[PDB]
């Protein structure tokens, strides 16, 4: 033996590495919108209760996926008139269920879309179609 | 080394760059804003 | 406690986490576990 010796040793790597962009699948995008909530309207004279909005609640997996999403596409049948299209507008991120605690998710603003101003029914047909960056569209609400 | 900020406009670095409402929406959209380099001004070294 | 006087000290607000927006029933099962910084986790609180 000869020469031994302590010595101390300094290094600091942390990550040295990021992740991918790992754009999702439709079946994740479709998954992402499974559960929701819809934003109600009850000025009370007769059982008014007509949509205001809706939201997309926020898991611990579909946050990819969600801010994936923009430019939902919306059919939906008016008081007055049937059902019909009724544009294509971006998402507008509002805290979930109007909580200040909640996170911010995607939320649909139906009051902002191509309405003759009218109220939007409940419990009648109603189409949510998710507009991907690649311009491919997928239903990913429907209420009939 | 972590990249430098830019988050000034001014001469003195003394004024924040704002955005509007309509801007800040299209932030909330999911939209991102790109960054052109248009001129670079440098300097070169000789022997006096 | 809510005391301006009082210092402050750790708090877990609950409204925050991934719930449904639903609420979290009392005298029921509740755990709560503390994250070291070395990615370590402790039982610190249990109410059943």
């Amino acid at each position: 033996l000869d020469n031994l010796s302590i010595t101390e040793l300094n290094s600091t790597p942390e990550i040295l590495d990021e992740p991918e962009v790992k754009i999702p699948t439709d079946q994740e995008i479709m998954d992402a919108h499974k559960i929701y909530f819809a934003d109600l309207n009850f000025n009370p004279s007769t059982g008014n209760t007509y949509i205001n909005g809706m939201y997309f609640a926020p898991t611990q997996t579909n946050k990819e996926a969600l801010d994936y999403i923009q430019k939902y596409r919306v059919e939906a049948t008016l008081q007055y008139s049937g059902f019909k299209d009724i544009g294509t507008k971006d998402k507008e991120m509002r805290n979930y269920l109007g909580d200040p605690n909640q996170p911010k998710t995607n939320y649909v603003n139906l009051r902002s879309y191509f309405t003759g101003g009218e109220n939007i029914m409940t419990y009648k047909k109603l189409r949510i179609y998710a507009i991907t960056p690649d311009d491919r569209e997928l239903l990913v609400l429907s209420v009939d | 080394l972590s990249p430098l900020a830019l988050n000034t406009m001014d001469q003195f670095s003394s004024r924040l760059i704002p955005i509007n409402y309509d801007q800040l929406k299209k932030l909330d959209a999911g939209k991102q804003i790109k960054l052109e380099t248009t001129q670079v001004s440098g300097n070169f070294g000789t022997k006096n």
